[PDB]
């Protein structure tokens, strides 16, 4: 018989470490605007004369 | 244990105490309960019941 056998607690110790890849590159370069607007409208010049 | 031996004995075998755990759930279930009264009896129950 062993005295404090089955009644040790375990604890988990504080090193959480996150292993995955999330990370916005593209998007954290892009100069974000807002547009309260249905669709985005301009003009683009071709030649002709 | 706490056995006999001579008093020139050799010492006699081990033995310790023991505990034991309980663990005891509760986390599943929970007592409920409802009743849906409607919004316009609580206009028509304050004139109707003496």
């Amino acid at each position: 018989a062993k005295l404090n056998l089955a009644v040790l607690n375990n604890v988990f110790s504080e090193l959480l470490t996150q292993e995955i890849n999330r990370s916005a590159t593209f998007l954290g370069l892009l100069s974000k605007y807002p547009e309260r607007k249905s669709n985005i409208q301009w003009g683009v010049g071709m030649g002709g004369t | 244990t706490a056995t006999g031996v001579a008093i020139t004995g050799s010492a006699p075998a081990a033995s310790m105490d023991a505990t034991l755990p309980a663990q005891l759930p509760i986390s599943a279930a929970s007592v409920q309960s409802t009743f849906t009264l409607n919004l316009k009896e609580i206009e028509e129950s304050k004139e109707q019941v003496t």
